[PDB]
């Protein structure tokens, strides 16, 4: 029942979500956030001038990365505050992190070359990591990560989460939580396991663990899905999806009509996860 | 408490070591 559902790009991946989904996302490159700013060109130049004035009231150097892109180098190790623009369509991103130097400038430079704009409804055919209104073009390895939070107007109290992060996790999902869940199940008769095992989606080898419980007049859920990931892989990073309904204060309206409804939403979203074909 | 356990599972216990460091930044 995917009427009106929208395919979204996050990082290297696509996922389908219902049309009324409320979505929040963060993106991280070599461990630091890359943040969309709505600055126009003169507003960006004014922002940079203000920051330089303030750092003088500590400051070291202003660096041209080329493409109307610039970074400010100060003391925090340095602090490199990079402002980078997408092409062809103008959008500004801030990318700020600590630096112990020539290597970081080169990374900022490559970012300024590689950052491409994308239209709102566009799924790029070129390789790259999608962020807000843009994508970092290429398919050479880089440390990259995102997280997406999602709420659903028709399911109060429900939250869904989708994340990728390069590098293998040190354990798998079933290894990580099975003892914990078993202790829960033997403590609380309202607690059950709905499903435990594997949930592949195409080539993505997801482990899956779905629990639910009833108490205080409410029914809560914690659904978990994880690809452990491989080292230095863009397309099989650590990858997770989760859906939770936790305690809400007063008896509040159910998040779902039944476990089956909850499981159908879950499966429909999870089965839509795939590497973006490029 | 049942919902406290569910909450512990969601906020911390199912998050792997790498994902915990990332969430805490």
């Amino acid at each position: 029942d995917k009427t009106g559902w929208i395919t979204h790009c996050f990082g290297r991946f696509l996922i389908d979500l219902p049309p009324d989904a409320v979505i929040n996302a963060g993106y991280y490159l070599w461990g630091d956030r890359i943040e969309y700013l709505d600055d126009k060109p003169t507003e960006l130049a004014a922002r940079v001038d203000r920051l330089e004035q303030e750092w003088r009231t500590m400051f070291l150097r202003k660096i041209d990365f080329g493409n109307e892109s610039v970074g400010l180098l100060s003391w925090s190790t340095y602090l490199l505050d990079t402002y980078v623009t997408s092409k062809p369509t103008w959008h500004v991103y801030r990318w700020k992190g600590k630096v112990s130097e020539q290597h970081a400038v080169e990374i900022s430079r490559a970012l300024a070359r590689n950052l491409r704009s994308r239209a709102p409804k566009e799924i790029p055919s070129e390789p790259g990591f999608c962020i807000d209104h843009a994508y970092i073009a290429g398919d050479s390895f880089q440390v990259e990560r995102f997280g997406v939070g999602v709420t659903f107007p028709e399911h109060p109290g429900a939250r869904f989460e989708f994340r990728s992060s390069t590098g293998a996790e040190l354990n798998s999902l079933l290894e990580r939580v099975d003892g914990f869940v078993q202790n829960m199940l033997s403590t609380f008769a309202g607690m059950e396991t709905l499903r435990k095992g594997k949930h592949p989606v195409g080539s993505l080898p997801g482990e899956e663990y779905l629990v639910a419980g009833s108490d205080k007049g409410q029914r809560g859920y914690t659904f978990m899905w994880e690809v452990q990931g491989k080292e230095e892989s863009l397309t099989e990073p650590n990858l997770t999806a989760g859906l939770a309904v936790l305690e809400r204060s007063n008896p509040p309206p159910p998040a779902f009509k039944s476990d089956k409804e909850a499981l159908e939403l879950w499966d429909t979203i999870v089965d839509s996860i795939r590497v973006r074909p490029t | 408490d049942l919902f406290a356990s569910i909450g512990a599972l969601w906020t911390w216990a199912w998050r792997g070591p790498k994902a915990r460091q990332e969430l805490l930044k």
